[PDB]
């Protein structure tokens, strides 16, 4: 048996750590919703 | 417990208790990515959770009602991955999120890499809205993580 319990609020935080870089990929996405690279 | 905001979704059929996602309560539906419960019931202290819409292509499932989460990335500004890893307390990251470019339009992704435990992670945009989930992407050739902002309808 699966079951939830609460983490905390869904709230923007002004001085919260930045990371993580932007790329733009070509992707195909499977009926079974699988992501795959295209190129 | 109804009380909107980011839960954790545990199993207890493994090893002890083990975290297998995340998910987002809202207008008392709860929001999650299908590979997490595969549509299974869930349990919320005594009352119990029944699925009521879910497409495995869009990795996405919704209890006790229709998908509730609107909200969508404006392309331009940053967003914050509300990360929930198992054990661990739910930290808001910040980052500019790439493109994933499909045949049917481009979609949001973010490249953050977090445990197993963290898919359902809500993505949230400046006005704290729910613009996806987090769980769901590939993994680009240098070996780094990067997720779709996955939304429904």
């Amino acid at each position: 048996d699966m079951y939830i319990e609460r983490a905390g609020d869904i709230t923007w935080e002004k001085d919260a750590e930045v990371t993580g870089n932007s790329p733009r990929l070509d992707v195909a996405l499977d009926e079974s919703g699988d992501f795959s690279l295209v190129e | 417990e109804t009380t909107d905001g980011v839960y954790r979704v545990m199993t207890r059929r493994l090893l002890g208790s083990t975290q297998v996602g995340v998910g987002v309560m809202q207008e008392g539906v709860f929001h999650t990515m299908w590979h997490v419960t595969k549509g299974a019931a869930l349990r919320s202290g005594e009352g119990r959770l029944d699925p009521y819409w879910g497409d495995v292509k869009q990795d996405l499932v919704s209890y006790c009602g229709p998908w509730k989460l609107d909200a969508a990335w404006d392309g331009l500004s940053e967003v914050q991955l509300l990360a929930v890893p198992p054990g661990e307390r739910a930290k808001n990251i910040q980052t500019l999120p790439g493109i994933f470019k499909t045949k049917d339009g481009d979609i949001g992704a973010v490249a953050l890499d977090y445990p197993a435990g963290t898919s359902g992670s809500p993505i949230l945009d400046k006005c704290g809205r729910v613009i996806g989930l987090y769980g769901n992407g590939v993994v680009i050739k240098n070996g780094s993580y990067v997720s779709a902002i996955t939304q429904g309808k």
